[PDB]
């Protein structure tokens, strides 16, 4: 129970270029990796933007879900350190979205859960 | 030729193109010319309307005109029964005292 | 046309693994054509090519023809439905996909 | 008019990608033109000139008509339909796309 | 009127960007408007102009009428299930609009 | 009496801008208004003296009425419907503005 | 008595804003008054001096009644569905008003 | 008795402005009276010296009796039933009222 | 699934003066963007209002949230940094909400949500 | 073709131990296969070879076939539905895999 076609958008993931640079702090350059698709399903309701972070810096994050079909986790391996890129139709203005984890099941293996930030963008 | 006296209506719950009409027509009729017998598969289905062809026909209504008619004309219409006093002699007498003496 | 490309877009799905690829444009493909095939009561060639070589042996049988998009799309939908759900249910005779192969249909009767 | 702007507008989803495209515009909406053309009994054509054309070629049969809008709206939510959903399953015939089309049919008898 | 602010009002929504706006008043308006008409079994028309233009070339058909407010409404009200739901869901044949536009059909009966 | 203000209290909801209130109040209220004219099978006058400048001009037909307050809240009623929701949908003929209209009414027959 | 203090404390609102308590006053009330006494078949006056003035001129009908309190509590519950729904949703033909206003309903029969 | 204190025990609600309380005493109270006084087909009289006096008078008609317990509780039921609800709904007749009413009917018949 | 008509408010957003006066504070003047339409939804329920704010400081905080079409998030670019005047119907007391950021869903590319504060005004 | 890598892509389950690949491939798929042979009133056989092996032992009975592809897709769902529960419930006969056999069947009679 995949239930194909409700997977209308295509996302665009990529990864970061491996070493440090000077300092050791993370290179700001990024790779490709490729296309897939999945479904999005936002946070509803009152309070679902969070808008203060640490020494009272202003943000505003609100948390997203990405449900893919099991190839996309096997094929590559998607973990905390990426970074996905998905564009609103018709707009020139690209979401950028910061995986947390990736929850996979056992009930059936034919989905998993990409779990995203969305707040900020990622360097 | 109005169609008012069919009896059997085939029914199928799809949308069928006219060529598809004259095909099922053509099969019914081989279906019967070969001895066979039919089987309405998947949605055909087949329903029997209730009519009375003597009713189509207006036979009751033919029978009083012709009735009417002998009337109008002053011939009684059971003169001789020309239309549908024992003896036979009798009749021609009261066809001809009541009908030809004027 | 019931390519690679097509199969892929339809199903939402990157079929890189050979094995899976395989599966899908293997036995569960030629499954959905043959099916339809079979409810058409004629047979079903891709090119006109396949049509003139078929007649010219005889093998095909009265009544063929090359295949219109929307018998393409009726076995694109039915492949779609295989792919979903593996199981044995139980289901209505009649899908959305004999909706779209009705009018293509030969030899109706009783 | 069919246009690709048209098409992108309806579907609400931009077609960047060449594969995409070539789907939707290859694959999808001539299923839903042919199943649209099958069910109203007759030919159309977008434009008079290849009216004139297939005429004069003697492909065109009775009854041809230069497609109006209703009919452009009819295939447009047929198109719809076939992209959001993508497996068979137990929909009903009649849907609403026949009732825009419905006046547009020919030789409708028994 | 069926002019562009009143559409953009029954809509709530503005058509700023030129692709839309064409969509929405060229294959969207059009489709609803021939649809009433089809519908009602005679022709409409915006203006008297129009009226006595077309009675003079011989082309419009008897019992011609220029629209009312209410058939206007209809339309609209057409217009605004075209732009909610793009799909071939299945749906009752009477809808809302017909209840207003009923009143003006013409030429009914067996 | 059909007026800005009634129209504002009953819709709940203050028109300052130009063009909603143009599209309320010439767009909207006639069609009411129409519509309620027509299942009334009689003409109805704000009041006394067009009454009387229609009779004169010949245009006012069998039973003319002034607007009784019953007729005006009828009115209201459907305006309100007309606003609250703009898509042709599956609703009921005989709504509750049927009930107060029904005792004006003049040619009912069969 | 149906003055302004019984409307406003039936309705449970302060009519402040001389907008809305002409509203209510003088749109509201005389509508439910006016379909009370067309239900009834009969008119209906507020006090004897107004019947004693209408009969003098001619202009009452046969079976006149100074209303007594159970029509005015009818005429309060149908001026309470007014205020309360501003829509055409539709609902029974016999609602609780008439519950009390029948049995002083006069010239009833086939 | 259908005393002060009697209605205010029963609604549960102390009536300590002016206008509160004459609205309930003498808009709704004589309401509810009214309505039992007419489905009894009878006439009704609170205390034996008033039924004395209306006999005295000659408006006293068939059948007029002192109201007993069982009346003042339906007539304190109708009460609440107008205190809570003002709204027309469509509600059934024959509510547990005219239970405790009906033994005390006079002229039932057919 | 939008269901126009619901769309019953008439909205001002606007956006403020760029640069900054000679302390380096933002400007507390206001420009115009123009009026959209959307649906607001309140949080009925009791503890819904925040009292206190930060050293004791009273304050009345309650926050909505706005519905809107998808085509007012693309002509303009909302987001935390904007403003929104609505005025209550016969009334000449204005509601001022402050964004706190914009959810956009991709399960149909024809919503967007606002979520605003409405508390204390801005300036 | 029943293989292993087609067993596997189908349940969606990799079989390293060798107790359940045993189970699964020599209790479960024979059973699957002696269920749909017995339906179809008719031998099956794998591959041509087989048939000709079968035929001229003599144990080919009436109207064999090479397997096609929708016999071993319904063969699949049925294998399928005995990995998926495996308690007797009360399911209805005539399930999914059913209608895919169906056209194959060969002694259908009364």
């Amino acid at each position: 129970p995949i239930s194909a076609g409700s997977l209308k958008t295509r996302l665009l993931a990529q990864r970061r270029t491996s070493g440090t640079d000077d300092w050791g702090a993370p290179v700001q350059g990024w790779s490709d990796l490729g296309l897939f698709s999945g479904d999005v399903k936002n946070d509803t309701g009152l309070g679902a933007i969070r808008t203060a972070a640490g020494s009272g810096l202003p943000a505003s994050i609100a948390k997203y879900s990405i449900k893919v079909r099991s190839e996309v986790i096997r094929r590559w391996s998607i973990n905390s350190a990426d970074r996905i890129i998905g564009r609103l139709p018709f707009s020139t203005q690209e979401m950028v979205f910061s995986v947390t984890g990736v929850i996979s099941d056992f009930a059936d293996p034919s989905m998993a859960y990409i779990l995203v930030e969305a707040g900020a963008d990622e360097q | 030729t109005n169609g008012n006296l069919q009896q059997i209506y085939y029914s199928v719950a799809a949308f069928l193109t006219p060529e598809q009409r004259e095909q099922f027509s053509a099969n019914v009729a081989q279906s019967v010319e070969s001895g066979r017998t039919p089987v309405l598969e998947g949605g055909i289905d087949v329903k029997a309307l209730g009519l009375n062809p003597a009713d189509a026909q207006l036979l009751q209504s033919r029978n009083y005109s012709v009735e009417s008619i002998c009337r109008f004309f002053a011939v009684p219409p059971s003169m001789i029964g020309h239309a549908s006093g024992s003896g036979i002699e009798a009749q021609q007498l009261a066809f001809l005292g009541l009908t030809l003496a004027p | 046309a019931l390519t690679l490309a097509m199969v892929q877009r339809h199903l939402q799905a990157d079929l890189i693994e050979d094995d899976e690829r395989s599966y899908v444009m293997e036995q569960l493909l030629p499954a959905a054509r043959e099916s339809a095939e079979m409810f058409l009561n004629r047979n079903i060639y891709s090119t006109s090519e396949e049509l003139a070589a078929a007649v010219a042996a005889g093998t095909a049988g009265q009544y063929p023809l090359v295949t219109p998009r929307a018998v393409e799309q009726a076995i694109l939908l039915m492949l779609g439905d295989f792919y979903r759900d593996r199981e044995a249910t139980g289901k209505p005779v009649s899908t959305s996909a004999h909706n779209l192969l009705y009018p293509y249909r030969v030899k109706v009767g009783v």
